[PDB]
């Protein structure tokens, strides 16, 4: 309710290392981690390189995909509140599905119910890795432009003769993690391998 | 005689100074620190010292001075470097060797073992002599002589007058008693930078001040013994300005007041200046130090000179309009000034005003600008000089709003108005026209009449072109130069040549570094004439713009020529080009 | 030859305060050694003086302190920091006491920190750039040998890595033109875990024979975090003009500086001034900043990099709208890069250096710098506004030259700006690449390009 | 607490919470202990609110039950430090060692905080935040974490301390510090009112912190969370689509944007509104919420689990 | 509205991006008035 | 129409919209800075008036001994 | 009151208005006489207050209480003070009535504030002292007209 203006927050700003600045907009928007991921930030991002690279050599460059993807999201927000969704291109278009796709599964949590009362790390690198890798494909055919449209055209045929692709994405936050890891694990890959099937069955017809 | 007590910061308490007087100032220390006293309280006194006061010991001594702040003045001023609070840079840096400044300096304003050449007036050794009279002159150097006035308060019979020779500051140069009582003179004479300078009578400013550049002789005139204002803060227009100054203006002297600003730009401005060198106009060439006077304080610089540099600065020139030379002052930055000022007060916990300055910010600098003006002198034999400051200003962002912004704009009768925007478009005078103004023109037209008394009509025609152009401007925004009309294309047209040809100066280039007022008139005369003679013609804009191209090219050319071939010359061919498009326009018609 | 007394008169404790009783002749700013009743040793300052009183500012704190078994022994000094030519190469604590495992230093001179300062009329105009590695630095920002330029920052923005890079990659541009460059390296404040980033750093630099890095933790006492820059700008001082060898410095959080100065004024019972901070706060830094410059009768000189923090990510704050008048330049890191994912994330169309034209010349670095500079500072902002239009305009309708430049501001931020945060740069293959991204418009196009640089270098 | 300005009907609000309250478990809930047992406090007040609350105490038959320590505005300032601990002191009598429950209604706050400044400022003592005392929170945690259910005992308090604020605001110390301590926050609104609406109350800015506890399938509808829970976004989304309407026009607004506007009107008018004589069963309060919710398609509904919206979404 | 640090903010945040939205709509009628004189032109 | 309608939003945007919002910067720039700032420094000013006061009090109450 | 920004012609306004002064005529010994306080002026509008009025040939009718900015800053509160003074000798003891006119009231103020500043006490609105209202008070509420008497300020 107090910018960071406040002499406590500025002192604990000036030494804590990593700030989970919730804002209070999310918090009415009933969005219940309430995290903003535009105030927020961590300098420990450097000094867990190994782990990340351990664990999972390309989960750094999904993360700065996806951060980048907000990042737009968030700066074209103000044009919209202008001018409207009526401008936007095919790139902004998937830009924008994808960020909402972002905010509603893998930014939110019930804490409430064994889907999202502890999600592991496996489970949640997997649904980045998918979410990402569906804004990169989905990007890629539409710049194809095959069928002489491709563009906001294509975007419409992959939302609507294949958005059972999309429901699976933003239903994956369900996966219940009691389940087992061998078993997630197969499931995101089965749902990646279908991902994949996407974009290119959808380019075989050129659109 | 005298001890401190407690030593808590700046603040200074020292006992055994019942005859200390109010803003005396004093020497604190071994180290020979200097202070200003600011409550007498009880016996004991209260001092704030300037330069940092660490390292003081309780008991040790402090010494009077007997006086406030004030500037010994006499010969060997000009030319000089100074500090805030009257401290020669050049001779101290000579004499500690090093670069750093000393923390208790105390070498003397001006050196008293120099010999300058000197010689009386007429005057009888038992005449009668009184306070401003001028008895001698002095040859400080070459061109530039240094007349030599009896301070004021101070009178009575002569009795003694030293000969024409070779004297220092030290000899005892005048004597003379009023009562039984006898006083002997020296050179040097000392005054307090917060009283001003007696005057006999504040006379009406009537010369301008020709600034050597076009847009302010003749847009915006400001007129000698005139306040003004620039809005300086980037484009380097504020060092072009204060070069024309120094090199063209009509000024027999100037004084730079710097106070505040960064220390690195006012090196590059101090070894500027030495760079700067003026032709005479008898074909001499001379070096703009030789009628240079420089006080520079820079940030690093104690608050309380910081404070006392433009008082300091405006003494100084007050002295030097005491011989009836026209002098001008050129503060730096006003901003840095009232910074400092604040910070002052910060330090002395008086209430908080507006933005956070003092309340008597606004009431101090009307009493500095209050200063200039065109004076009779004191004394006789019978002369006037004068003091115009042109001090800048350094709005925050370039809002107009700031309190140091708004008494300024209150204050001083003629703003210039640099704008960043005419910079950003490759414009050498960078002087907005839309926003400058010239409070003084009316009390200037006498002269402008009398030089020339069509050139008020014809400055008042320009205004109402400049006034027009902005309309013309947001007319081609909306609808294009199409819906214009003959009349009005043909205005426009008029307005872009003037800005493009006349308002704006080329500086750097040889022909067009000094705008004689002659060139500028004839400019002026041959610019609106020619508007006229093509208005009322209103003829297709079309054909007379086909057909005045070697018009227009005269007109364009009117500003490239060369100030070389003299005024008799330039007057001439701006005469017979006029000639020529008033024939082209009627004949044409 | 005088042994300082050793009063036992503590007669107040308050604080960081101790009111000393009946000292015989003080000094104002005399430093002072408590040993407490348990044997433990504390250094004091000595505040404001009075009659036989002298208020005592206490390091590490005052805990433990009892008014009849603590003893004051003076000493009558001014903190005259012990200053050498083998300083260099070294850590050192936030009083200077060292911390490398090494020897404390052998003085060649005993110098009172806070010198006096330099005669206005011995300055020169700083004259050569500085090499930094940077590209966004030293083409569109240039910086010279004697400038004062701040590197406004704000909290979470990775100031610290642009540091360790400053400090590591910093050379001098004229090895092409045909070593006597130090990096004094001052941090005030730091934070627990960015110290073992800075000694890792400078425990592995690889030339290591040119910096020192004065270090005050955050948990440091305040006092030390107030004398750190001194220490780090007398050092520099010493090594510039005493030793005749081109100086660059960095001070690091000077916001924490003015906090700390905040501190100290307070514990003094003097009324805040402007905003809580201080009114002298502006004569603190103009003291700090000033020391730098160029005096003509010595070859060295002193550059200031001073990285400040602007709270609220604003610059109305009282510390940067203070330090932009004294210095001449803001090089902004902006948030909106950092969340682009670009490592250095300096916004150079707001930043700017009020003289970048002296370090842009002939002699000194290039001749084609200023119209590369001004060349793409000219296309960034064409390229931003065409950005801004594509995002209304549906992008159908854009000409030829909006597509250049739309895909010219792709490239310079995802090639030019996006540094390694170790792929250090020569200003010469920096030019070279501001002239691959410039060779893509037509050479008709750049127009504020100058004749004869066109020719020489737009056929690659 | 209940948030406030001047001239809003805070006072009959508290009277109408005074007269209606009462157990909900199973709808089940003699009750002489049940019985609240209100101990009104009232510091600073017009006479006018004084008369109103005594007569509305003495109509509903409670005025065997209720009780009242008055500070008038006439009354000394300084008594206005002592009747509120007076009457949480008689509330932990009546609660703890005698067992009943116990409900208190603290009235101007803000008429507290007065008191405190003035009391202050007596002793010149370093000020605050715009010259409050330093220690405000410490006194308003020890007059309000007097209140909860204990242990050992069948007694319990709830205390409802309404409070004005003063230019209309949350940033003045004492509404800041009572929503530092206190768990809750009902926000009436000056919008409201101005739309003439009786309850005022905001529901955006209201907050309760043991919300989670108080229902359950225990003793409520199992679908009370999500029906709150997805009121509060749409009514949220709905305001920002509003704003953007505003400026862009009622003509560039989409059909889910009309769906939004209307489920405005009809929550801010059907919903919120309420007799200032008549209650509101909780099922029948879900029943109509249902009804607001209902509006919107099944895919919109997000929060909503699709096992309550087979049980509700026709019914 | 109430006056506070984070309301000046907030304030000084909605003027800057309603000078932004004002450029932008500008540059947007300018394009659109150009098409409109073109489209005027060609019907000439 | 359509350039009808932007030049309608363009002018409000620039009359009504901004011509609002700087007024009101202002005047919340002048309340908490011309106010609350001047406050405090009254108000620490009068302490610190207290505190002299208490502390001449003691001084004189000594000498009288 | 007249209300007008800086650099506006106020000043000539007030000039015209004093040297044109007269009553409806609808008698010249109690004829207006004009009281001129003139608190912080500049130089320049002190030598054209005293050109005008001695050029409109009715100095025999009016007086200038000039205050220069050069003077002290608490001499400018006496100034009105003293020509209000005046003015109500001249009105209500010898009857002709009196058109009192002070220049740049946002000097006095600014004195006010000044006086104020340098004794600490407690500000109103922009620093001002609290009192401000009182002082204006003293100075503005004294024209009117008083039963026994034929004058009128």
């Amino acid at each position: 309710g107090g910018d960071f203006s406040d002499p406590v927050t500025s002192a604990t700003l000036s030494i804590v290392q990593v700030f989970w600045g919730l804002d209070k907009k999310l918090a009415q928007r009933k969005h219940f981690p309430s995290v903003n991921w535009l105030i927020s930030y961590s300098k420990y991002s450097t000094a867990l390189e190994s782990f990340y690279e351990q664990f999972d050599p390309d989960f750094i460059n999904i993360r700065t995909k996806a951060r980048e993807v907000l990042q737009r999201e968030d700066d074209l927000n103000e044009i919209v509140q202008l001018v409207g969704k009526d401008a936007l291109a095919e790139g902004d278009k998937i830009t924008l599905e994808t960020a909402k796709l972002l905010r509603e599964d893998y930014l939110a949590q019930n804490a409430f119910t064994p889907y999202d009362k502890f999600c592991p790390f496996y489970k949640s690198v997997w649904m980045m890795r998918n979410i990402i890798h569906f804004y990169n494909l989905a990007n890629q055919a539409v710049e194809k432009g095959a069928g002489m449209d491709g563009q906001k055209i294509t975007y419409t045929l992959i939302k609507h003769r294949l958005g059972d692709l999309f429901y699976r994405l933003v239903s994956q936050k369900f996966e219940d993690p009691a389940e087992g890891e061998p078993a997630l694990v197969a499931k995101f890959k089965k749902l990646h391998e279908d991902l994949t099937a996407g974009f290119r069955a959808l380019e075989d017809e050129t659109r | 005689y005298g001890y401190v007590r407690k030593v808590s910061g700046p603040v200074v308490i020292a006992d055994g100074m019942n005859g200390a007087a109010m803003y005396e100032l004093v020497r604190v220390g071994h180290d020979n620190l200097i202070g200003e006293i600011i409550r007498l309280e009880g016996d004991s006194a209260t001092i704030q010292v300037y330069e940092e006061t660490a390292g003081l010991m309780v008991n040790d001594p402090v010494l009077r001075t007997h006086k406030p702040l004030s500037v010994e003045l006499g010969p060997g001023i000009l030319g000089n470097i100074f500090d805030g609070i009257q401290r020669p840079l050049k001779t101290i840096a000579i004499r500690s060797g090093d670069v750093y400044i000393p923390r208790g300096v105390s070498v003397p304003a001006l050196d008293k073992d120099t010999l300058w050449e000197f010689q009386p007036k007429k005057i009888g050794e038992g005449d009668l002599l009184t306070g401003g009279d001028l008895y001698a002159t002095v040859f400080e150097n070459s061109l530039m002589q240094h007349h030599v006035a009896l301070p004021p308060d101070a009178m009575g019979k002569v009795t003694y007058v030293a000969p024409a020779g070779q004297y220092s500051l030290k000899d005892t140069v005048l004597e003379l008693e009023f009562q039984g009582v006898k006083k002997s003179f020296t050179m040097l004479q000392a005054w307090p930078v917060r009283t001003p300078r007696p005057v006999s009578s504040k006379l009406a400013a009537d010369t301008p001040l020709l600034t050597g550049q076009r847009v302010l002789d003749a847009l915006f005139p400001s007129v000698l013994g005139g306040t003004c204002a620039i809005p300086g803060a980037f484009g380097c227009g504020k060092t072009v300005i204060s070069q024309a100054l120094s090199k063209y203006s009509n000024s027999d002297t100037v004084v730079y007041v710097g106070c505040g600003e960064r220390g690195n730009e006012m090196a590059e401005v101090l070894m500027d200046f030495p760079q700067l060198t003026m032709t005479l106009p008898d074909g001499r060439e001379e070096s703009v130090m030789k009628r240079t006077t420089l006080v520079a304080n820079t940030s690093n610089m104690p608050v309380a000179a910081r404070e006392a540099s433009i008082y300091t600065g405006i003494t100084i020139a007050e002295y030097f309009r005491d011989m009836g030379y026209n002098v001008s002052m050129m503060a730096d930055s006003t901003s840095r000034w009232a910074e400092a000022l604040r910070e002052i007060s910060g330090r002395l916990a008086e209430m908080p005003a507006d933005s956070g300055y003092p309340a008597y910010l606004a009431a101090r600098l009307a009493s500095f600008y209050e200063r200039a003006g065109k004076v009779k002198c004191l004394g006789g034999p019978e002369r006037t000089g004068s003091v115009t400051i042109v001090g800048a200003v350094s709005p925050p962002g370039g809002d107009f709003s700031d309190p140091v912004t708004s008494a300024t704009l209150s204050i001083v009768q003629v703003f210039w108005g640099l704008d960043k925007k005419l910079a950003q478009r490759k414009h050498f005078p960078s002087v907005n026209w839309l926003i400058s103004y010239s409070k003084y023109s009316t009390a200037l037209e006498s002269f402008y009449e009398q030089f020339d008394p069509d050139f008020i009509n014809i400055r008042t025609k320009a205004r109402e072109v400049l006034q027009r152009e902005d309309d013309l401007n947001e007319i081609v925004q909306l609808v294009g130069k199409d819906a214009l009309a003959e009349g009005d294309k043909i205005t426009l047209e008029t307005a872009k040549l003037l800005r493009e040809d006349y308002l704006a100066q080329n500086a750097f280039t040889p022909y067009d570094k000094f705008c004689p007022f002659y060139k500028s008139v004839w400019m002026m005369r041959n610019i609106i004439h020619f508007y006229n003679l093509a208005n009322q013609a209103v003829i297709t804009y079309t054909l007379i713009k086909h057909r005045l191209g070697d018009l227009f090219y005269r007109l364009v050319s009117q500003k490239f020529e060369d100030p070389a071939e003299g005024e008799p010359a330039l007057v001439a061919k701006f005469k017979k080009l006029h000639e020529d498009l008033t024939a082209g326009f009627r004949a044409l018609e | 030859l005088e042994v300082a007394m050793e009063y036992r008169t503590v007669t107040g404790v308050a604080g960081p305060l101790v009111i000393l009783d009946k000292v015989k002749g003080p000094k104002y700013y005399e430093i002072v050694n408590i040993r407490l009743g348990d044997g433990t040793m504390r250094r004091g300052q000595v505040l404001e003086v009075d009659g036989e009183k002298a208020v005592v500012q206490v390091f590490e704190g005052t805990s433990g302190i009892d008014n009849k078994f603590t003893t004051v022994q003076f000493t009558g000094e001014v903190l005259k920091t012990p200053v050498s030519l083998d300083m260099l190469g070294r850590i050192f604590n936030g009083s200077g006491k060292p911390i490398d495992n090494g020897p404390p230093i052998l003085p060649e001179a005993y110098l009172d920190i806070s010198g006096s300062s330099i005669n206005p009329s011995e300055r020169t105009y700083p004259e050569e750039m500085i090499q930094t590695g940077i590209s966004t630095i030293d083409v569109m920002n240039s910086i010279a040998r004697g400038q004062k330029i701040p590197l406004f920052s704000a909290a979470g923005l990775p100031h610290n890595e642009i540091a360790a890079q400053i400090c590591r990659q910093a050379g001098l541009v004229k090895r092409l033109e045909k070593d006597n460059f130090a990096i004094v390296f001052a941090a005030m404040g730091v934070n627990m875990e960015t110290a073992q980033f800075f000694k890792r750093d400078f425990e592995e630099n690889g030339s290591m024979e040119r910096v020192t890095l004065f270090l005050n933790l955050a948990n440091d006492p305040t006092i030390e975090r107030i004398i750190t820059p001194r220490i780090a700008l007398t050092t520099a001082e010493y090594l510039a003009y005493e030793c005749g060898k081109h100086v660059l410095v960095i001070l690091t959080d000077m916001s924490s500086y003015a906090d700390a100065l905040r501190e100290v004024s307070a514990a003094r019972e003097e009324v805040p001034g402007r905003r809580g901070y201080p009114g002298y706060m502006y004569t603190d830094l103009a003291q700090i900043y000033e020391r730098a410059g160029r005096i003509e009768g010595r070859k060295g000189s002193i550059t200031q990099i001073p990285i400040l923090t602007m709270p609220n990510d604003d610059i109305t704050h009282p510390t940067p709208d203070l330090t932009g008048y004294i210095t001449e330049g803001q090089i902004y890191i902006d948030r909106q890069l950092q969340n682009r994912q670009i490592y250095p994330p300096i916004n150079v169309l707001p930043s700017l250096s009020r003289l970048m034209k002296s370090a842009i010349g002939e002699g000194m670095t290039r001749r084609d710098h200023s119209d590369v500079s001004n060349q793409l500072y000219a296309n960034y902002a064409i390229g931003k506004d065409v950005q801004a239009m594509k995002a209304v305009v549906g992008e159908e309708a854009l000409s030829s030259e909006d597509l250049l430049y739309l895909e010219f501001l792709d490239k310079f931020e995802r090639k030019f700006v996006a540094q390694g945060a170790y792929d250090s740069r020569n200003i010469f293959q920096s030019l070279d690449l501001a002239w691959t991204l410039l060779r893509i418009f037509p050479r008709e196009l750049l127009h504020r390009i100058p004749g004869k640089t066109l020719d020489q270098y737009y056929s690659r | 607490p209940l948030f406030s300005a001047a001239g809003l009907p805070h006072n009959e609000i508290a009277a109408q919470i005074c007269r209606q309250a009462g157990l909900v478990k199973r709808l089940e809930k003699d009750g002489e202990e049940d019985n609240f047992a209100i101990v009104f406090a009232a510091m600073g007040v017009n006479m006018e609110t004084a008369q109103f609350f005594k007569r509305d105490f003495e109509e509903n038959g409670s005025m065997e039950r209720v009780t009242l320590f008055l500070n008038l505005a006439n009354d000394p300032t300084i008594e206005r430090i002592i009747t509120p601990r007076i009457a949480l002191t008689t509330a932990e009598y009546l609660a703890y060692e005698c067992g009943k429950h116990v409900l208190v209604i603290l009235t101007d706050m803000s008429s507290y905080a007065d008191a405190l400044r003035e009391v202050s400022a007596a002793r010149e003592e370093v000020p605050g935040r715009r010259g409050y005392p330093g220690y405000m929170y410490t006194d308003l945690a020890q007059i309000y974490e007097r209140a909860g259910r204990i242990e050992g005992r069948k007694g319990s308090i709830t205390q409802i301390p309404i409070l004005t604020m003063p230019n209309d605001d949350i940033t003045h110390p004492t509404p800041d510090l009572t929503g530092y301590i206190t768990e809750g926050q009902i926000y009436i609104d000056r919008q409201l009112q101005n739309r003439q609406i009786y309850p005022p109350i905001n529901v955006l800015p209201s907050l309760s912190r043991l919300m989670k506890s108080a229902i359950g399938e225990g003793m409520t509808r199992r679908d009370h969370s999500d029906v709150s829970n997805q009121l509060y976004a749409n009514y949220a989304i709905g305001k920002d689509v509003q704003a953007m309407k505003a400026v862009v026009g009622e003509e560039a607004l989409s059909s889910e944007d009309l769906l939004y506007l209307e489920f405005l009107d009809k929550f801010e008018r059907k919903f919120v509104a309420q007799g200032a004589y008549d209650s509101r069963n909780i099922f029948q309060s879900l029943d109509l919420a249902w009804t607001l919710l209902r509006i919107f398609p099944r895919e919109l509904l997000h929060r909503i689990p699709g096992k309550t919206l087979d049980q509700y979404y026709s019914r | 509205v109430v006056p506070t640090v984070t309301m000046l903010g907030v304030m000084k945040s909605r003027l800057v991006g309603a000078t932004r939205g004002h450029a932008l709509l500008k540059k947007k009628s300018d394009a659109l008035t150009v098409q409109f004189r073109q489209i005027l032109k060609n019907i000439v | 129409l359509t350039l009808d309608e932007a030049i309608k939003t363009t002018n409000r945007r620039v009359n009504a919209l901004e011509n609002v919002v700087k007024p009101r910067l202002e005047n919340t720039i002048t309340y908490i800075k011309g106010e609350l700032d001047e406050l405090e420094r009254e108000d620490f000013f009068r302490l610190k008036k207290i505190q002299g006061y208490k502390k001449r009090e003691i001084e004189r109450q000594l000498a009288s001994s």
